[PDB]
């Protein structure tokens, strides 16, 4: 999904636009709760219903050209909300 | 046939489906708590004392030279009275792994109203059975020598046929019979042509030369077979010998709880009749020298909560008393998630 961003990454560091790997992809791992999600309109407090997700984040991407590593991608807003891709969702208590 | 409600103290949450109730000299003990061993009670076992129908759960420490054990959520436990000690094997740890150790549980000092267990472990050699849950273990004696039987339960797929789209799947273990030696950890498996399919959650009664494997649930066919078995065995000085017969008059019963009412007389209280609905009527089994008789009893009166619930679970305390458990209805939204009763046979 981040195709053009990795190509513009190696253009901006002035490598070839065509290059085989290997790229090393440093990936952040995170799992934390989500508190409440109950949609009980009114009547009476139906129940709690705590849910929790499992997620990750493509933090940075490096490559080397023979001898030296070079950073072709760095994610600018790391602990954001737009870049925390969901992997698993469950309606289970933490 | 006298149902009685019991109330629980403050550590009510440690009861989960699949506990174990050990018995030692008329005293009861709890095993298989929830989560891991906490900060308060480091071992996992507990005193299950009931007085005036308001139970408590006091801890119970271990010995100096024991082996601290993970809480097993569906093991096979038998009473091996040869001293007095219980035998735990296999089970299901909190990480949903399946352990493969034999755990031997005995008392080392009971005084000043405080006990001290001496849980040591034992490993099997020979035909080591693959780790499983839902199975049952029993000891038999012959020629002045003791031997333990072990029938198959159910377990995960092996390390080849297990992919992560179906990582938590289960399959019935191979229906052999194992003969295990508690003296030296020797196990020799024997395959029986009279035994066809795997079995899980059965009831196992032993009288000194035989095991009455009644009921049990079939997974690969998804039925409950009504074929009560009888594994008449024999132990010579040289090689051991096993035998089984197929008998008529079994009942479709799985995950029912077996307890001892009189000398050589046992009772069966409700497991599951079909997969969707429940089992309400209870059964009485009386043994003999060579015979086996099952019989109905007088259907003890249930509360409307039991007659409306979908599942229940429990074990026996040993003195002809079954302890069961009902999950509380979340539709009322005011519950402690597990109501309880106790069942006095007498
Ligand atoms: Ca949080």
């Amino acid at each position: 999904d981040m195709e053009e961003d990795i190509l513009e990454g190696m253009r901006s560091q002035d490598l070839d636009d065509y290059l085989n790997g290997p790229f090393t992809v440093v990936v952040k791992e995170s799992c934390d709760g989500m508190g409440d999600v109950s949609e009980k309109h009114g009547s009476g407090p139906a129940v709690p219903e705590k849910a929790v997700r499992f997620s990750f984040t493509v933090m940075r991407i490096t490559i080397e050209h023979g001898s030296q590593n070079v950073k072709v991608f760095e994610e600018p807003k790391p602990n954001s909300e737009l870049c925390c891709k969901p992997l698993c969702l469950m309606l289970a208590d933490e | 046939m006298s149902l009685q409600m019991v109330t629980v103290g403050h550590n009510i949450a440690l009861i989960q489906p699949g506990f174990s109730l050990m018995n030692f000299d008329g005293q009861v003990f709890f095993f298989g708590q929830k989560g891991w061993p906490k900060r308060s009670c480091p071992t996992g076992v507990f005193h299950f004392d009931i007085k005036q129908n308001h139970l408590k759960l006091k801890p119970a420490i271990f010995s100096k030279d024991s082996c601290y054990l993970p809480p097993l959520r569906y093991p096979a436990t038998c009473s091996y009275k040869g001293k007095h000690q219980y035998i735990i094997h296999g089970g299901k740890t909190p990480n949903n792994e399946l352990s493969d150790k034999i755990y031997i549980m005995s008392v080392a000092c009971k005084n000043n109203k405080k006990v001290t267990f001496r849980c040591t472990e034992k490993d099997l050699v020979g035909d080591v059975p693959e780790p499983r849950y839902g199975h049952s273990i029993d000891v038999v004696y012959s020629r002045g020598k003791s031997m333990g039987v072990l029938f198959g339960g159910r377990s995960y797929m092996p390390s080849t046929q297990r992919t992560t789209e179906k990582w938590n799947s289960v399959a019935d273990c191979l229906p052999h019979v194992f003969l295990i030696d508690f003296e030296f950890g020797c196990a020799t498996s024997y395959i029986l042509p009279e035994l066809q399919d795997g079995l899980s959650f059965h009831v196992s009664i032993a009288r000194n030369d035989t095991v009455y494997i009644l009921g049990g649930h079939s997974l690969a066919s998804n039925i409950r077979p009504a074929n009560l078995y009888r594994i008449r065995v024999d132990l010579p000085l040289g090689t051991p010998a096993v035998n089984c017969t197929v008998l008529p008059g079994g009942i479709s019963v799985s995950s029912a709880i077996l307890t001892q009412t009189n000398n050589d007389e046992f009772v069966i209280v409700g497991g599951y009749q079909l997969e969707n609905q429940k089992r309400m009527v209870c059964s009485l089994v009386s043994l003999g020298d060579n015979t086996i008789e099952i019989s109905e009893m007088e259907t003890p009166d249930w509360t409307s909560d039991i007659k409306h619930s979908k599942i229940w679970f429990g074990s026996n305390m040993g003195n002809g008393t079954i302890f069961l458990g009902i999950p509380g209805d979340n539709k009322q939204a005011m519950s402690e998630a597990f109501y309880f009763y106790t069942l006095r046979c007498s």
